[PDB]
């Protein structure tokens, strides 16, 4: 039943004042992208930075199994868009946040699926 | 001014000279480009290399096969691989490799000496950033180097599809005469210097459209001396300007034809198509690769 909880350990480390994982690979891009969370190519908007996904994955970086039966990674081989205010800790951002399964935007950082109904626009 | 270009390619006239080798002494040595905020030098360097490769007649088939040697770093990540995967069409297969373990965005990663890498398939593009740190720890008479370069020469002659291309990193001291000779086996070639790293003797030897035979007999010792003469006499201004316009960065998916022709069917019409980046000659079998494991107590 024993299972190493790397996610919780990194969050406790950060809460204690630990230095965030570094050398996440930031990409050059136009910053005129869709703003979606995880994409096949950099899609940062004006308020985000795009990073190589593998470099922002706690499991890839710590050389630990991915927390799922198949051991599949949703970041490796893709690009993750991180809000500029959180670009100092992309690993911590991907762990603490969830991608909306409907619009593909981060919950609380792009997803507008839960906003009051807009009046219809011509 | 060449400051708004991604870098500078060695003018063709240098290839026809017969210079004596001597020290590479760069006027702009020590200088540094203004890297965009939080951008690693290798992301900037690979971005400029890819910006320049976009201007060449690269074959870009569907299901393109790319192998990247020297993709690791002391950081434990693969900045260059992340740029290649951004640059290449999403359907391209990307395999990378390095002597030391690292975390990568490549489809597959092989750890170990490149001499331990095996593959039953041909590749469409070979990128190498391999460099031995002992090249600067002890300076030696500048002779042709025979470590990973011997493997690269063999890999080009056995595992590169006709019409395929290469970008192999060299420096004043990290070079190989046989690799320059192999540049004569491509429809065209050059030595490309990224503007962000123009203060270094580094260059990428780019072979464009592999013909599988020599169109020109090149003396590698003389050609490296010609390269040094160019670097010593035409200073390149450090510049990061091309990094700020990424609008036309992605490699265009040309959908280049791939055919499995025999060595006895390669005529002048075929060589002409290969030379224009309009044809890739190789089988399209399951891409299989591996790295030897040395077993001992
Ligand atoms: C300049 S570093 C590569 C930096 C990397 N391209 C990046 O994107 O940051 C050169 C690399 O060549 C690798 N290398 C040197 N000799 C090698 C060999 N014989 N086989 C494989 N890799 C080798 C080193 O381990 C080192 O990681
Ligand atoms: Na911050
Ligand atoms: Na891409
Ligand atoms: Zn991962
Ligand atoms: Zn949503």
């Amino acid at each position: 039943a024993f299972a190493v909880d790397a996610a919780k350990a990194y969050k406790d480390y950060l809460a204690s004042g630990g230095q965030p994982i570094t050398n996440c690979v930031k990409m050059l891009c136009t910053h005129t992208g869709t703003g979606q969370a995880i994409t096949v190519t950099p899609e940062a908007n004006m308020d985000q930075e795009s990073f190589g996904g593998a470099s922002c994955c706690l499991y890839c970086r710590c050389h630990i199994d991915h927390p799922n039966p198949k051991g599949f990674c949703d970041l490796k081989g893709k690009y993750v868009q991180i809000p500029t205010t959180c670009a100092n800790d992309p690993v911590g951002f991907t762990l603490k946040n969830t991608v909306c399964t409907v619009c593909g935007m981060w919950k609380g950082y792009g997803c507008s699926c839960d906003q009051l109904r807009e009046p219809m626009l011509q | 001014s060449q400051a708004w270009q991604p870098g500078v390619a060695m003018p063709n006239l240098y290839k026809m000279q017969r210079m004596l080798l001597e020290k590479c002494d760069l006027q702009n040595y020590g200088d540094s480009a203004t890297l965009p905020k939080g951008i690693m030098m290798n992301v900037a360097k690979y971005t400029q290399l890819c910006q320049y490769l976009n201007t060449l007649t690269l074959a870009v088939p569907y299901n393109m096969r790319v192998i990247h040697f020297g993709a690791g770093s002391d950081k434990g990540v693969a900045p260059g691989t992340a740029v290649l995967r951004q640059w290449l069409p999403t359907g391209t297969l990307l395999v990378d490799s390095d002597l030391n373990d690292f975390v990568s965005d490549a489809d597959s990663t092989l750890i170990g000496d490149c001499a331990t890498v095996h593959t039953a398939n041909k590749w469409d593009l070979i990128i190498s950033d391999m460099y031995d740190p002992k090249t600067k720890n002890v300076t030696k008479e500048n002779d042709s180097k025979e470590g990973f370069f011997t493997y690269i020469c063999g890999f080009i002659q056995q595992k590169l599809a006709l019409g395929g291309s290469v970008a192999i990193k060299i420096t004043e001291h990290s070079w190989n005469a046989d690799l320059y000779k192999l540049m004569g086996h491509f429809a065209w070639w050059t030595a490309f210097v990224t503007n962000v790293n123009a203060s270094s003797s580094e260059a990428f030897l780019i072979g464009c459209n592999y013909l599988g035979k020599p169109r020109e007999q090149i003396d590698g010792y003389v050609m490296h001396a010609n390269y040094i003469f160019w670097r010593n006499t035409n200073p390149i201004q450090l510049s990061s300007y091309s990094l700020f316009d990424m609008s036309k960065f992605p490699l265009k998916l040309r959908g280049t034809a791939v055919m499995s022709l025999k060595e006895g069917q390669i005529n002048d019409m075929i060589l002409s198509l290969l030379s224009k980046g309009r044809l890739i000659i190789r089988e399209n079998n399951r891409v299989v690769i591996s790295s030897d494991v040395l077993v001992n107590n």
